[PDB]
């Protein structure tokens, strides 16, 4: 099948791909958040003299 | 399925510990209220996609009724008016620049329109046309460059000036139903009616990664503020974090309470409170990290269809099947 | 023939006093039920809103009525015209709307198509105030010339109009409520029942069934004050031969004025039994 | 702030534009065309005036009429078919010629019990044309039709059949009170099609009127 044989090269890119521990992207995941934590006005209330809305 | 058992045990070699076990160490944010600042009325049909703009105060939506209006956020009233030569649209873009707007649907063709650039009014630009699905959504990629999802599982990148297509994605299996641009403007990553969703190269062209682990078809995606992760939203009451390096989904959000199916995912500025618009009236607000809910959003009759966070954090807008936009904080 | 005044001036306000806050009780509730939702409104749920609005009109008016019966204080000319006014204008209002639904029922169901098409039946908005204004303006010679003499405020009209003025409103008042609004509804719901049957959509009509049970119940309890208005009418055309009317109007008008009241109270406790959704948001505000 | 009063009066005449425009579309009918692979019986007719979905505009009896057919629409269903909510009726047409066609009258039933208990057309009604009567007078002939039914117990005519056929189809409605299926035979001339989809709509708008009020 030409369409399987397709396939197979698409998959040979996604497993050659270099993958890293979860652990280290969740940890990267959180201290971005922390990072801007202070600058979300959903996370962090705003008083009304600095919201437009 | 040599190749199947070799993506599956990097991903299980890359396995070192939880999200959950994870943020213990950090504090629960907690429940915290949700009050609609401003509602916008004047829309006759279901809304089923809206866009935020740049400067933070102009957002465009688009209902059945064939009016696709630029509402003012902080003023409260609409600047542009629209028409819509097709009345089935279910998707909407507002160009970063904010001389452009764009809106899809069923009619299988993307419409461009010209946002008052000369003259003081509002005319068709561009109608990119080749696609024989259902524009299931857009998103542009640049002032002429313009990333669509369609129907027929195909996703396509169109250029304003020429017309065409500058590249197309016939990776996916299932019917394409949203997409997300990354913050670089480098990547973008599409949610198909299949099992898998699958990150795109704009530049390759190409599947780079594909992500598994829903049970049901994907209706909304959005990418993470930081970039290299995102979530998926489906039918099988469960939201899905996915990152672009683990490969796998290291944050789950299903609720038993809820079991109704997600039609808008969306995240805050800072990335840490996410927020997806169910279709059970309501729009539960989690939490990336803890996993858990952090709001409850029932301020909408009917079943909430899109949700858009602005690009500062400044408010939130939800839009549903009742004609009516309500902005949040 | 002849009749006799036995009703108790106490218990009577206290059945005012209890028709006063029935009749509250139900347009409150029939306004939140037609203002509950933020869904578009239909033209029929306005149509109701403009008449539980009459009926607020009349429950308004009925305490300077209270205040003559009982309190007996503050009884001016000023306070009369007011009063007559009011449930003049409510009358007026709820008889004109009424058959409005009666017209909107009958293109919505026979020229369906017809009504559809055209644009002014969406705009009843519209509708509402010209509807309002033409119960104003008809009732407006109702109440402008009267005044207030030996503790009963009524005629004080000028002597060259008094000849035929009284008989003139009388006659016009009747006309107005039970001989064009009475045919107009009666044409417009046996056309509607004609199509309903033809179309074999009378099992599920039950909106149809309710607006005609209101209407049947409008001119059932509205009947007497216009018969006794007639009654008047001869009376100052000299046809009528007996002599013992001239006595019992008095007690006539009371007992008229005292079914419309009851009618008002009553009105939209129709709307609770036999209107399913009213029931159902009823129990739901309630657990608030 | 003469910038924000002109932009406040502006925002009110789009408004109002806007609401005028709904209006006027509010007074537009608009049916949904669905079928297996049967279409264009409805659109064939002349007097019509006016990609994936094919807009046709025809008035009939001083009323305006909108289709939308779907046959370019290959992708899923139920991910768009949320979006045709609030038509006034759903026109579907089948074949009478598809039962020895190959498993056609199966799957066109399958696809009328798909879109009857879809739980989102529920409110609105189901227009039935069957068309292909022509061809099926001699199909039934030759066709005993007991193939397609082994369980059919019937007489081979055409009338029998297409009884049978129509018991069939009203059988997959399982909602009888909230939505009534209308059935037609398509015939030569267009006029008597158009008669029937007007009579249908009508009955569907008389319908919508009797419930219209939010307070009975
Ligand atoms: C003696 C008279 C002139 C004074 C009192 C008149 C009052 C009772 C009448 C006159 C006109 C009426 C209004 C006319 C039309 C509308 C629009 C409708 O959609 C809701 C009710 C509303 C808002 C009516 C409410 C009551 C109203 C204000
Ligand atoms: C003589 C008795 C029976 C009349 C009772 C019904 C009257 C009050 C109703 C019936 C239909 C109504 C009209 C219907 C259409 C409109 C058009 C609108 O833009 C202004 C008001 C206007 C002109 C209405 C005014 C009042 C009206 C004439
Ligand atoms: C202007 C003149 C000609 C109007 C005449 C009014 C007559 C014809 C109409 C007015 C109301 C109508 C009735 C309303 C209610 C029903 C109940 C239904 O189950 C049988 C018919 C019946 C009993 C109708 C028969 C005819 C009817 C009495």
């Amino acid at each position: 099948i030409a369409q399987a044989r397709k396939l197979v090269e698409q998959l040979k890119m996604e497993a050659n791909i270099d993958r890293i521990k979860v652990s280290k992207a969740a940890a990267d995941l959180m201290a971005y958040c922390e990072a801007h934590a202070k600058e979300d006005p959903l996370l962090t209330p705003v008083p009304a003299s600095e919201n437009p809305f | 399925e040599q190749l199947k058992n070799q993506i599956r045990d990097a991903r299980k070699a890359c396995a070192d510990a939880t999200l959950s076990q994870i943020t213990n160490n950090i504090d629960p944010v907690g429940r915290i209220q949700m009050r609609t600042r401003r509602t916008l009325r004047g829309h006759l049909a279901k809304i089923y996609a809206m866009h935020w703009g740049t400067d933070s105060r102009l957002l465009v939506s688009a209902s059945q009724d064939g009016k696709l209006i630029i509402w003012d956020s902080y003023t409260t009233n609409k600047v542009h008016a629209i028409p819509l030569r097709s009345s089935w649209v279910m998707t909407c873009a507002y160009a970063p620049s904010g001389n452009y707007v764009a809106c899809g649907g069923l009619d299988n063709i993307c419409s461009i329109y010209n946002l008052k650039t000369r003259e003081g009014n509002v005319r068709v630009s561009r109608e990119l046309a080749g696609h024989t699905g259902y524009l299931s959504c857009c998103r542009f990629l640049d002032d002429n460059q313009i990333v669509t999802s369609s129907g027929d599982t195909t996703c396509a990148l169109w250029d304003i000036e020429t017309g065409q297509q500058t590249t197309t994605f016939t990776g996916h299996t299932g019917d394409v139903m949203s997409l997300s641009l990354a913050p670089d403007t480098r990547l973008f990553v599409s949610g198909a009616c299949d099992a898998s969703a699958k990150l795109w190269d704009v530049r390759e062209g190409m599947c780079r990664q594909t992500f598994t682990g829903h049970e049901s078809d994907i209706n909304a995606i959005c990418f993470f503020p930081n970039g290299n992760a995102f979530a998926t939203g489906s039918d099988d009451a469960t939201c899905r974090l996915f990152d672009l390096r683990a490969d796998q989904e290291l944050m789950t959000y299903s609720h038993d309470n809820i079991i109704c199916g997600i039609t808008s995912v969306s995240f805050s500025k800072s990335g840490r409170l996410l927020l997806a618009g169910y279709d059970d009236f309501n729009c539960n607000v989690w939490d990336a990290l803890k996993a858990d809910r952090a709001g409850v959003l029932a301020g909408h009759d009917n079943r909430v269809s899109c949700l858009g966070v602005t690009d500062d954090g400044m408010a939130v807008a939800t839009g549903s099947w009742d004609s009516f936009l309500k902005i949040w904080n | 023939i002849g009749d006799i005044v036995v009703f108790g001036t106490v218990f009577l306000s206290i059945f005012y006093s209890v028709i006063f806050a029935i009749g509250l009780v139900g347009n409150l509730l029939v306004v939140f039920a037609l203002t509950n939702s933020k869904k578009p409104k239909s033209v029929t749920d306005i149509y109701l809103l403009n008449l539980a609005l009459s009926d607020l009109l009349f429950v308004a008016t009925l305490p300077f009525w209270t205040h003559y019966l009982i309190n007996e204080k503050g009884l001016h000319n000023a306070m009369c015209k007011f009063t007559t006014a009011f449930f003049f204008i409510g009358f007026f209002g709820s008889i004109f709307f009424l058959t409005v639904i009666s017209i909107d029922r009958y293109l919505a169901i026979v020229l369906a198509a017809n009504s559809m098409n055209n644009r002014t039946v969406q705009h009843g908005v519209t509708i509402s105030l010209g509807v309002w204004a033409a119960a104003i303006l008809v009732a407006a010679p109702q109440f402008m010339f009267t005044k207030q003499k030996e503790n009963e405020c009524l005629g004080d009209y000028p002597e060259v109009l008094q000849e035929i003025w009284p008989v003139l409103r009388n006659v016009e008042t009747n006309f107005l409520g039970f001989l064009l609004p009475l045919l107009i509804m009666s044409y417009c719901y046996f056309r509607i029942i004609q199509t309903l049957f033809s179309s074999k959509n009378h099992k599920k009509a039950k909106a149809i069934k309710l607006i005609l049970l209101v209407v049947i119940v409008f001119f059932l309890f509205w009947t007497p004050y216009n018969v006794v208005i007639f009654l008047e009418t001869l009376k100052l055309y000299d046809f009528f031969p007996s002599c013992d009317m001239r006595k019992d109007l008095r007690l006539a008008l009371s007992v008229t004025e005292t079914v419309a009241f009851s009618h008002c109270c009553l009105n939209p406790l129709i709307y609770a039994f036999a209107g399913e959704k009213f029931r159902r948001y009823l129990y739901h505000l309630y657990g608030k | 702030s003469a910038e924000d009063k002109a932009a406040v009066e502006r925002s009110k005449m789009i408004d109002r534009n806007l609401r005028e425009d709904g209006e006027k579309a509010a007074r537009e009918v608009k049916l949904l065309l669905l079928g297996a692979g049967e279409s264009g019986k409805c659109t064939i007719v002349k007097q019509m005036k006016i990609t994936g979905i094919v807009e046709t505009h025809f008035t009939f009896k001083d009323l305006h009429f909108k289709m939308f057919d779907v046959t370019a629409q290959r992708s899923e269903r139920k991910k768009w078919i949320h979006c045709f909510e609030g038509v006034t009726a759903i026109i579907f047409c089948v074949a009478l010629s598809d039962y020895d066609l190959v498993n056609r009258m199966h799957a066109s039933m399958k696809l009328f019990d798909s879109i009857c208990n879809n739980k989102w057309f529920t409110d609105t009604s189901i227009i039935l044309f069957l068309n292909k009567k022509d061809l099926f007078e001699e199909k039934i002939k030759k066709s005993p039709l007991t193939i397609c039914y082994p369980e059919y117990a019937g007489s081979n005519t055409y009338e029998e059949a297409a009884a049978y056929i129509q018991c069939q189809f009203e059988d997959l409605n399982k909602r009888k009170d909230t939505k009534e299926i209308y059935t037609h035979f398509t015939c030569s001339t267009d006029t008597k099609n158009v008669q029937f989809v007007f009579d249908a709509v009508t009955d569907v708008i008389i319908k919508n009127n009797l419930k219209d009020c939010g307070l009975f």
